[PDB]
């Protein structure tokens, strides 16, 4: 038979390996169908009724998780044009925190509502324009819909409601035990100027009996012994230093030079009478806790448990850093005895044994400290990660909360009630872009969707029935949970509420990422290596 | 559902096992065979 | 000849060698014609790394795209020497060598010398430039006018809502370093991105931005006012350049050792600290300390207890940022120190994005190298933006230091094509072939933009030279409407040497491809 | 299809079979250990891939010696070292149990 040659000009001179993809029907029509793909991943973890996901790496570690962003994580992906997407997701994490899953449902929804734009004429950049507008007009429409504000985040029996809702859309049944925990351990550390930091908060995993024996502890705990004699201090004077507890030797090469046999023998007994002046110097401040962070030495050690001071060692740097903001203590990079300043206190330093592991606490009976650890135990290592995931969605929410106190009605009350006044505002523009503003608020019902079809329930009759009720005027009424029957429930007097500042900034992100695609019109790829 | 041969063990297919009394048998003939070459 | 010699050999002779050269110039010109005009479309380049970068710029999609030519290789280091000069027109040369050789093709294949067509550049080459003289405008160059002219070069690389933004940090960064005197001096004003927030809070900071910060934990974070103290002096301990050592004794002679070593690094300390304490007096000023060599964690916890916030191992180039900006000076030594040595800021307070620490120093009394903040939500945001910036201050930089002005929208090139028709005549032989050829290659400025846009080729182009010849107006092509406006009464102007560099570049390499015999390669494999 | 999102070798199970399958799965390690359980228990033999013997009749060491790669019998192999853990004993009843 024949065969077909090849096209003279850009295609004979590509390199081997490399592919192009140019046009309309193998570009823009092939990108949506990866980005489609996409969505329909991560959709069935969505809501209180969302299921988990087993990832395996490549390193044979396994993930039991339920956030959107940790599932993109750990999933590789080939696809370009879906690479933008999992980049604007992670995006959103780092900004508010929560949301990540609002992106992928909305961006996969924008990209295959303007598929059927563009075999009806509409041009691609009739579209991007026509979605532009929209988004700009949502902006204007939700700073209107706010409610309920908060009060007053120093109230135990406040911020505990506030931050419910992000629990339970990850773990269902126990959210209100777990939401007593986070609450607890923020406003502890919560500072007078309102400047609230996330790393202030310690998670530690100790297997054990179960969620329901997990504890909060205002100090610090480590998975170490201690290198001493003594176990236990009642009222201690912590000095931390950061050189390690050992004589001190020059930097340049330098040796002794012995040349009568007089000052061969006094050699080994000057160097132990001038490490006891060093360490008595010290015990008489005292300093009962010394916290090294280099090598101890073993003539050092014998003078720490003859004078009973406790000797404990953090080779970890950072970890250092944290105690000496815990006790209020400064670090010494020369091993003299602290004056006044460097001195810290703590309420109780003492060893004991948690689950079979020994650890040492700084345990703090004021509520007023820098770090706040909380305890975590569990009996499955994949249990206590997936609590951890949890724990810090909730501490996110209390950072955002200082910074704007507004909110919003969730559970779908929201999404429905922008594709009301979207669909309006479109119906006054006379004009080929009528039709991409209208297909803006069509996207707003897939989160409704999501939620229906994952808790067993038609999802055609609860769109049905929201819209009815936004019409007569109640803009607060969601979707119903624990209801067998589709109906419908109030969102306000329930509960159930997010946070402006997540939504505003999930809406701009989803956006930006979706016509950022269908602006691409060819593909040069290089050979895979 | 189709249970298909999943894997449990790792080289599940290159590992034997014994059970129940014939398992029992060929620890006394094992044990049979060693003390017959002392006897002597 | 040489396949009798070499047997591995790869040789292309007659016409086989004109061949070559003719199908790749216009296979090249094929793909960068999309990219024209605001209205191009953006590409997606992935390599093998698994990177994504969007890019509409000539030079940066040249050398991006797997492409493994001889010829083709030619025409990219063309781009490149234009990109490094004049920072404009890299998609407007390929275009022009392309259709360059598909015109004289034409007459190449009628059974004509190559060389004929090689006078005719000369001829219509000396014409154009003759011509390009007397269009240009000469004018002040004052704000309002340097925003259309860098208006023109942003919004073919970004939308209008982003174009709008950075028009204003370009023009009012160049106008801010520049004096009465001296050419303008690139290389200050530095270009910092940070990947948060959204891509339409780019500004312009009347200052610098230093990407590290404070490495002790008990140093200011907010000063109000402050003295800069530019040094590049070592506080690091150092060793003897010859091999020493120490030779001690009983134990006491150790402690001795350890304290008498560190007596030439605490001098410089000690002469810092009695300089602060004799210009600040009370508690109400702050002292900040910019190094280019490192420091101590020893001399860290020394200047840590006056509030001296220090910061270590600065760029080169920042040693001369910080003099113009503050009014200080860098020195090497500390034996001259004194007060008229120090800057002088407004505010200076710490920033830190994640795992990343910046610092900002504003509120200067006169600056003279202002920074350009970039940020956005992507990776390959920061780059696309990036490269507008680039080709926004050399749009500037140019219209400064020629003071001229060329209308564009292709009003220009239609205004060549109809001075070398009426020249056509007065040039003997056959070299009219060369000025006819010659002035259709000019054209295609106007028909890319006239397609990209949606229009008949054809029937805009009659529309645009039925003016021009019964009015002396330069007219050039709308991209709404297609109609004919005048090009100078609207915003859209051009730079008089990007124009006449083109025309020069265009030109020579088309005739050396022109006058190419064979394609021989008879050397060695690889260099092994 | 030219262009396919994820590597070429991920596989990929959903749906009702997809749980099904799991429950089957753990009647594996069950039944591994159950005959050692009461004051008429048996116990195990085990060797290694060098040829160290391991005889034994308690779960935890039993299910610690199994190469098992299964992800959802992973679960219950992580249950008993947390009953040896905390109480030491009752390491094979929650594996019947589970
Ligand atoms: N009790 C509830 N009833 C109805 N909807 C809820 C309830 N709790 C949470 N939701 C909704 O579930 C949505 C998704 O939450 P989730 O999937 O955990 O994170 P993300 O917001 O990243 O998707 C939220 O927008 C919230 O409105
Ligand atoms: N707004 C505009 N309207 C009409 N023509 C324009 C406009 N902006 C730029 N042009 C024309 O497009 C031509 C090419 O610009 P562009 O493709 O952006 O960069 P380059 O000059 O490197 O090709 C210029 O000659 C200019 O005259
Ligand atoms: N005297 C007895 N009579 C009957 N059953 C007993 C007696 N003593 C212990 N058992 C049963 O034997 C079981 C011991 O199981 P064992 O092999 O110890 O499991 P594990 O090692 O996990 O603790 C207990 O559940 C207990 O109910
Ligand atoms: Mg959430
Ligand atoms: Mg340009
Ligand atoms: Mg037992």
């Amino acid at each position: 038979a024949l065969h077909v040659p090849k096209a003279p000009g850009f295609a004979q001179m590509l390199k081997e390996g490399a592919k192009h993809f140019s046009g309309l029907e193998e570009a823009v029509y092939r990108n949506i169908q990866a980005c489609k793909e996409l969505a329909q991943t991560t959709r069935t973890a969505y809501g209180p009724n969302g299921m988990n996901k087993m990832v395996i790496n490549h390193l044979e570690k396994l993930f039991v998780t339920n956030d959107a962003a940790t599932i993109l994580r750990e999933l590789e992906v080939q696809h370009p044009a879906a690479k933008m997407i999992v980049m604007a997701s992670h995006m959103q994490e780092q900004e508010v925190g929560d949301g990540t899953n609002f992106v992928l449902v909305f961006a996969g929804a924008l990209l295959e509502l303007a598929e059927e734009l563009l075999r009806i004429g509409l041009s691609v950049s009739e579209v991007i324009e026509g979605y532009e507008i929209a988004c700009r007009k949502a902006h204007e429409i939700l700073p209107n819909l706010v409610c309920c504000s908060a009060k007053n985040l120093r109230d135990i029996d406040e911020v505990s409601s506030l931050l419910r809702t992000s629990i339970m859309s990850k773990q269902y049944g126990n959210e209100v035990f777990l939401a007593k925990l986070i609450a607890q351990a923020c406003v502890s550390i919560f500072p007078d100027s309102g400047h609230f930091n996330v790393d202030n908060i310690r998670v530690c995993k100790i297997l054990g009996s179960g969620i329901s024996s997990s504890s909060v502890l205002h100090g610090m705990v480590f998975k170490k012994e201690t290198e001493g004699d003594v176990t236990s201090v009642k009222d201690a004077k912590i000095a931390v230093y950061s050189c390690p507890f050992d004589g001190m030797i020059t930097e340049t090469k330098g040796t002794v030079l012995i040349k009568t046999a007089e000052e061969l023998m006094n050699f080994s007994k000057g160097e132990e009478n001038l490490m006891d002046a060093q360490v008595k110097a010290i015990a008489d401040t005292g300093a009962n806790v010394v916290v090294t962070g280099g090598k101890v030495a073993d003539m050092a050690l014998h003078y720490a448990n003859k004078y009973n001071i406790m000797l404990v060692r953090l080779n970890s740097k950072w970890d250092l850093r944290r105690l000496c903001k815990t006790v209020g203590a400064t670090a010494l990079p020369r091993l003299t005895p602290p004056v006044l300043e460097e001195m810290g206190h703590c309420d109780s330093v003492y060893l004991s044994e948690v689950g079979d592991t020994q650890v040492v606490v700084f345990k703090h009976e004021k509520e007023d400290g820098a770090i706040s650890t909380i305890v975590l135990r569990g009996s499955t290592d994949n249990l206590m990660d997936d609590i951890e995931r949890a724990v810090d969605d909730g501490v996110n929410t209390f950072k955002v909360l200082t910074r704007d106190k507004r909110l919003v009605p969730g559970g779908g009350a929201t999404e429905i009630e922008l594709a009301k006044q979207i669909t309006s505002y479109g119906e006054t523009c006379p004009g080929l872009e009528q039709y991409a503003i209208k297909k803006f608020a069509e996207a707003f019902e897939a989160i409704p969707r999501a939620l229906a079809e994952n808790s067993g329930v038609k999802a055609n009759e609860v769109i049905s029935k929201l819209y009815a009720v936004h019409q007569e005027g109640n803009k607060n009424v969601g979707l119903d949970i624990e209801a067998e029957v589709p109906a419908v429930k109030d969102m306000l007097e329930a509960g159930i509420l997010d946070t402006y500042l997540g939504k505003y900034w999930a809406i701009k992100l989803a956006t930006n990422a979706a016509v950022t695609v269908l602006r691409v019109d060819q593909i040069i790829m290089a050979k895979p290596a | 559902e189709y249970g298909r041969p999943f894997l449990i063990i790792k080289d599940q297919d290159r590992k034997s096992r014994l059970m129940g009394l014939e398992a029992l048998k060929s620890h006394i003939m094992a044990a049979k065979a060693v003390a017959n070459t002392m006897r002597t | 000849a040489v396949k009798t010699l070499n047997p591995k050999a790869e040789v292309a002779r007659a016409q086989a060698a004109l061949a070559v050269n003719i199908s790749a110039a216009r296979g090249l010109q094929d793909v960068l014609r999309t990219n024209l005009g605001p209205k191009g479309t953006m590409k997606m380049l992935v390599s093998g790394a698994g990177d994504i970068k969007l890019t509409k710029d000539g030079n940066v999609l040249l050398h991006e795209m797997q492409i493994q030519h001889p010829t083709a290789s030619l025409i990219a280091k063309v781009a490149t020497a234009q990109d490094d000069i004049t920072g404009d027109g890299t998609t407007s040369n390929v275009l022009i060598i392309g259709e360059l050789l598909k015109q004289a093709d034409l007459y190449i294949s009628e059974g004509l010398h190559p060389r004929i067509i090689t006078e005719g550049f000369e001829a219509a080459k000396e014409k154009a430039l003759q011509f390009l003289e007397e269009v240009k405008v000469s004018r002040e160059m004052d704000r309002e006018t340097l925003i259309d002219v860098a208006r023109t070069s942003l919004r073919t690389k970004v939308h209008a809502e982003l174009a709008d933004v950075l028009t204003e940090a370009v023009v009012d960064s160049i106008l801010a370093i520049k004096k009465q005197d001296e050419p303008i001096d690139l290389f200050m004003i530095e270009i910092m991105e940070m990947k948060h927030k959204s891509e339409t809070d780019t500004s312009l900071i009347r200052g610098l931005v230093l990407d590290h910060g404070a490495r002790h934990p008990d140093m200011k974070k907010r000063v109000e006012d402050a003295y800069i103290l530019t040094c590049n002096v070592s506080l690091e301990y150092e060793k003897t350049e010859v091999n020493s050592g120490f030779f001690y004794k009983s134990a006491e002679e150790r402690e001795k050792l350890v304290k008498a070593e560190r007596k030439f690094i605490e001098d410089r300390v000690k002469k810092i600290i009695e300089l602060k304490r004799k210009v600040c007096g009370d508690s109400d000023k702050g002292f900040v300390v910019i190094n280019q060599k490192g420091i101590d964690p020893f001399s860290l916890d020394a200047l840590s207890k006056e509030g001296i916030v220090a910061l270590r191992r600065a760029k080169r180039r920042n040693m001369e940022r910080l003099t113009l900006a503050c009014g200080g000076v860098a020195l090497n030594s500390f034996d001259d120190l004194s007060p008229d040595c120090l800057g002088h800021a407004g505010l200076v307070y710490e920033y830190t994005l994640g795992e990343e620490k910046f610092t900002f120093i504003e509120k200067c009394n006169n600056p003279r190298s202002v920074t350009l903040l970039i940020k956005g939500p992507n990776k390959h945001t920061l780059t696309q933006i990036k490269d507008a910036v680039r080709d926004g201050l050399r749009a500037v930089k140019n219209a400064i230091d020629d003071g001229c002005v060329v209308p564009g929208a292709g009003a220009v090139e239609v205004a060549m094509a109809e001075a070398l028709i009426k020249h056509k005549p007065s040039v003997k032989g056959r070299a009219q072939l060369g000025v006819q050829a010659f002035a259709d290659a000019l054209l295609i400025i106007p028909k890319v933009l006239a397609q990209n846009s949606g229009f008949d080729l054809q029937e805009t182009l009659v529309k645009i030279q039925a003016e021009h010849s019964e009015s002396g107006q330069l007219v050039g092509v709308d991209l709404n409407t297609g109609e004919p406006m005048v090009a100078a009464e609207v915003g859209v102007w051009d730079n008089y040497c990007v124009k006449k560099q083109l025309l020069h570049s265009c030109t020579v390499i088309a005739t050396n491809i022109l006058l190419v015999d064979e394609i021989m390669r008879a050397g060695m494999s690889f260099l092994k | 299809t030219p262009v396919i999102l994820l590597k070429e070798g991920t596989d990929s199970s959903q749906g009702i079979p997809q749980l099904v399958s799991n429950i089957s799965a753990c009647q594996v390690i069950a039944e591994a250990v159950r005959t050692t359980l009461g004051p008429r228990g048996m116990d195990k033999l085990i060797v290694d891939g060098r040829g160290k013997a391991t005889i034994s009749n308690d779960g935890a060491t039993i299910l610690k010696l199994l190469d098992v790669v299964h992800p959802a019998a992973k679960t219950l192999v992580d249950i008993a070292k947390s009953q040896d853990a905390e109480v030491g004993d009752g390491t094979t009843s929650v594996t019947l149990l589970a």
